[PDB]
């Protein structure tokens, strides 16, 4: 397989980018994408240039650090899978494909492929969990939880933060995110307490990192790696409009340090 | 503790309002071409519904009393409409302008799999609301496009909107520019009709198909009506 | 999954399809009656009544727009009825087939002490089904039950019901099948007023009676009301 690559490359923040091509004569069809990266930069450091920096720390779209746009697509041409599970077999002899990060105000570009997603912790910081201190937990079978609830809940939690949802929409909206995880604690007991105020904080958040507004279009479900689905957003609707009955106000933002 | 007020702070509450004005004026859409149908039947049809819309119930209420109601419904509801678009455009324009190779491109390649909603939502909202004024300052009042000497006003309780309608879409200019507006605003229900539904939050799995098939019939309803009546007009099917 | 429809499934979803057919049943039967007891006033105010039937919302709506909708609706509500009516039957009659002393019997000796409800809705629903089939066959299109010249047909915009009703229940024979259809129907409501309460359990210890009270009002009502017509017109008393 002879593959050319269209490489997003920028020095720093201030510094502008641009795009390099790159042509790699041998690659071996079972190899995963980001050790084709691999690959490319040993053959750039044994030139003599400057090697592709890249998020990655578990090779198994768990984690969710690996974040790559392949060919216009986030995550690579499949779906379902993450950068890090996209194995090249499911490119073409010959193919030319182009590379880039995450495009947002939000996610600050720090480095050729590497971006700043701090504003998602700063978003979880904002009500983004349940305020329960360590010794205080009753026993574990004190309050049950439904089966279906806790799978829904399962579904919604299983979210690994890598932004894909907010590089696939054109609003650049989080809307994915924060919704899985209002979902989430809002589908189990323990989160009652505090869920009609949680939301409220987490979307004023959302509003304060510079993530635009949802349009249900609905690119972010079909990139996300974990299949969350678009009842999320309309969960997370439903319990924003029964706290603007309430007259839920949202706190102070969370101003980073 | 403001109230429901609160929708104003946030991105979602301003969804929220749009949602719900939506719903208003794409009810009034509905009926208004549904009234509109009446051509066809003949003038005397027509000039008796445009008549009756005036004595709406007026042993009781009085003389257009329920039409300036839900004119002012109507011209709240557009404007709600106009400010949320308008504030969440601006918002969402602001979340790219950053990271962008450049001003007119995002990405170096980006290729959607869920189609092209902002884009047509968006130019169809700028086309409809030009169209709004134009089509009120045409044919409500009758001051531009028209020839002069040709348009009957209201005189008493006489109406001859059957006329007016007539002499309305001769300029083929006039007919074009309102078939563009149609095509928008039928791409704009299309997708609207069910995003109105998710908005507020009564969708789930198995309402989606359903909803999606409401939207489909609704617009292309409305499309189709609101293409005949111009179109025939200018023909000469309605004279 | 599929959603509401999952109502077709179970035996008490179809007796909830039957609940809510029956609600909207109900209501036609009664506003029917009422309408009909117009015309005790005069000719004049029945052909007006009838009249104004096919007129709802005249400067609104067209000719005839709502009473095919609530045409509509009727037919759907009463396939909904006969088919959970039939399939009920049939299962219930499954049920008592294999254990059971001949066949047109099932206890040796056997005494009820809550009534005769089955036999009763079930014959009276048969004797409904071909009256109205006869009925709609009778004086809304006028093809049986009458000598030759005597039906006059709505001609443009005029009616002529009172005539109709006037030369409709002269033989004896068609005033008995109504006497017959009545009494059945009246029965039938008797059981289903408080029957539909209680299959869609809107029903406790407190409103059992008051529920037994409205049916046995309703169901009175509607079989003097209805009754009152045919031995008027035979008589003479109404011509
Ligand atoms: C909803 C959407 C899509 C848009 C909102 C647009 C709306 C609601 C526009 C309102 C239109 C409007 C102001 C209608 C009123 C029409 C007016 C003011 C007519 C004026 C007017 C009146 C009221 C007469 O009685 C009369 C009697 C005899 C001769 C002339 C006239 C005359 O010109
Ligand atoms: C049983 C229950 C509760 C409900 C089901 C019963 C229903 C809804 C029956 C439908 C009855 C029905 C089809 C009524 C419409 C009557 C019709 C079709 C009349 C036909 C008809 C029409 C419509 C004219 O306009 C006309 C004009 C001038 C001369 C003659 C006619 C004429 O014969
Ligand atoms: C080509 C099809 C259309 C025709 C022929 C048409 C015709 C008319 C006419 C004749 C009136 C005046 C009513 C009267 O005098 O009694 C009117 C009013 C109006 N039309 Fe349309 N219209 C059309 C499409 C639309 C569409 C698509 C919209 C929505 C954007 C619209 C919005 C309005 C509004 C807002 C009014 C004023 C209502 C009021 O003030 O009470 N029209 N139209
Ligand atoms: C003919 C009258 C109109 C109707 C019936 C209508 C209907 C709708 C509906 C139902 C929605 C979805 C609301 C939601 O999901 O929350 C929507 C979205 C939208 N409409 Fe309209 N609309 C109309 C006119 C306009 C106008 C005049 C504009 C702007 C000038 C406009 C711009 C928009 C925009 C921008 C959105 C999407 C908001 C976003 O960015 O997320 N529309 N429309
Ligand atoms: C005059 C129009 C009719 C009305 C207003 C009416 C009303 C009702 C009502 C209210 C119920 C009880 C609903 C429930 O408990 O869920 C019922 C049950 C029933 N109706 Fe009707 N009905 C009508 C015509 C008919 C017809 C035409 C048939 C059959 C040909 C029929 C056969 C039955 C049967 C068999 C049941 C009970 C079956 C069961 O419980 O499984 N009815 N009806
Ligand atoms: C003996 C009492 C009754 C009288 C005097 C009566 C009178 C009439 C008359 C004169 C018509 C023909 C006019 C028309 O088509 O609307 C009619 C039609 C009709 N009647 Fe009756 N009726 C009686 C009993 C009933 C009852 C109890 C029902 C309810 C099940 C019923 C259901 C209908 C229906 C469905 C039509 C056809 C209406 C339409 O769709 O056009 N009738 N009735
Ligand atoms: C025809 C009449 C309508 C046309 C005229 C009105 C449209 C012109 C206004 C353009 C937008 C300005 O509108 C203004 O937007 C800002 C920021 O977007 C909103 O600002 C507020 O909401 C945003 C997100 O929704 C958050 O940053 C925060 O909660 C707060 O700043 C204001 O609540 C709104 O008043
Ligand atoms: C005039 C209008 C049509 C008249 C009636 C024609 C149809 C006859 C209905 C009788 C057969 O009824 C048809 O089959 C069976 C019952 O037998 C129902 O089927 C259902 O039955 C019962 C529920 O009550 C369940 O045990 C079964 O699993 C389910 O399939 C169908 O949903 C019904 O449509
Ligand atoms: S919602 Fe999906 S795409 Fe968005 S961060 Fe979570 S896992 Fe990634
Ligand atoms: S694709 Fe974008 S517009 Fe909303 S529904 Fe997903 S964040
Ligand atoms: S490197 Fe951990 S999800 Fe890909």
């Amino acid at each position: 397989m002879k593959i050319t690559l269209k490489i997003w490359r920028q020095k720093n923040r201030n510094t502008p980018g641009e795009f390099k091509t790159y042509v790699m004569d041998n690659v071996n069809p079972d190899m995963s994408f980001l050790e084709m990266l691999d690959v490319l930069n040993e053959d750039l450091m044994s030139r003599g240039e400057e090697p592709v920096a890249f998020d990655h720390d578990c090779r198994e779209g768990i984690c969710g650090m690996c974040s790559l746009m392949i060919n216009g697509v986030a995550h690579g041409p499949k779906n379902a899978i993450t950068t890090c599970q996209l194995h090249m077999r499911s490119f073409k002899d010959g193919d030319t494909i182009t590379v880039e990060p995450w495009r947002a105000s939000a996610f600050p570009i720090l480095k050729d492929l590497v971006v700043d997603r701090s504003a998602f912790d700063r978003i979880i910081q904002a009500g983004g969990y349940i305020s329960v201190s360590t010794g205080s937990a009753p026993d574990a079978n004190t309050i049950p939880v439904s089966k279906v609830a806790a799978d829904r809940a399962m579904d919604a939690a299983a979210c690994i933060g890598c932004g894909a949802c907010v590089a696939a929409c054109p609003n650049g909206s989080a809307m994915l995110f924060t919704a899985a995880k209002v979902t989430h604690l809002a589908l189990l007991p323990q989160g009652q307490p505090e869920r009609y105020q949680r939301v409220v904080n987490m979307v004023a958040q959302a509003d304060f990192e510079g993530f635009g507004n949802c349009t249900n279009i609905g690119e972010c479900a079909a990139v996300c790696p974990k299949e969350i689905s678009l009842e999320t957003i309309a969960q997370l609707n439903r319990d924003l409009v029964m706290a603007a009955l309430r007259g839920i106000e949202p706190n102070t933002p969370i101003v980073p340090a | 503790m403001t109230g429901v007020l609160t929708l104003t702070r946030t991105s979602v509450g301003k969804k929220v309002i749009m949602a719900l004005t939506g719903f208003v004026l794409v009810g009034f859409v509905v009926f208004h071409m549904y009234g509109n149908l009446k051509m066809y039947q003949g003038p005397e049809v027509y000039n008796a519904y445009a008549a009756g819309l005036r004595e709406l119930g007026y042993p009781i209420f009085g003389h257009e009393h329920l039409l300036w109601i839900a004119r002012f419904i109507l011209l709240a509801s557009v404007f709600l409409h106009i400010w949320a678009a308008t504030s969440l455009t601006l918002q969402s324009r602001r979340s790219l302008q950053a990271s962008s190779i450049s001003t007119v491109r995002r990405y170096g390649q980006h290729k959607r799999q869920s189609g092209y909603a902002d884009y047509t939502m968006r130019f169809g909202g700028v086309l409809i609301f030009f169209f709004i004024i134009y089509h009120i300052l045409h044919l409500t009042f009758g001051v531009v496009g028209y020839e002069p000497g040709q348009f009957i006003h209201p005189h008493g309780d006489v109406y001859e909107t059957y006329n007016n309608v007539v002499y309305g879409f001769q300029n083929p200019l006039i007919v074009g520019f309102y078939l563009l507006t149609m095509v928008f605003l039928a791409l704009h229900l299309y997708h609207g009709v069910w995003s109105m539904f998710q908005t507020l939050g009564w969708n789930n799995r198995t309402y989606d198909r359903l909803l999606r098939g409401l939207a489909i019939v609704v617009a292309a309803a409305v499309f189709i009506g609101n293409i005949s009546f111009p179109l025939a007009v200018y023909f000469g099917f309605v004279a």
